[PDB]
């Protein structure tokens, strides 16, 4: 969708593996700002919204 | 009210430790207040700021 409609997808009850996405070279930028991007594996969330 | 002087010095040690348990919990700054959530969510470089 467009930057002014951007859609956001509910994710919940689910395993989410996060190494796969980062050991992908394929992503231009990939910059966390509250955790690191190692630690994700080894984490529950409570809600996730992409 | 007659033991009061002692009262107080009981009220004074225990409101120290009372304290100083509630400060153990304060921010400082840093992103959370508890040593394991920090050390479980960043790096190395970047936990130890």
């Amino acid at each position: 969708a467009s930057v002014y409609a951007w859609n956001r997808k509910r994710i919940s009850n689910c395993v989410a593996d996060y190494s796969v996405l980062y050991n992908s070279a394929s992503f231009s930028t990939f910059k966390c700002y509250g955790v690191s991007p190692t630690k994700l594996n080894d984490l529950c969330f409570t809600n996730v919204y992409a | 009210s007659a033991l009061g002087k002692l009262q107080d010095v009981v009220n004074q040690n225990a409101q120290a430790l009372n304290t100083l348990v509630k400060q153990l919990s304060s921010n400082f700054g840093a992103i959370s207040s508890v040593l394991n959530d920090i050390l479980s969510r960043l790096d190395k470089v970047e936990a130890e700021v």
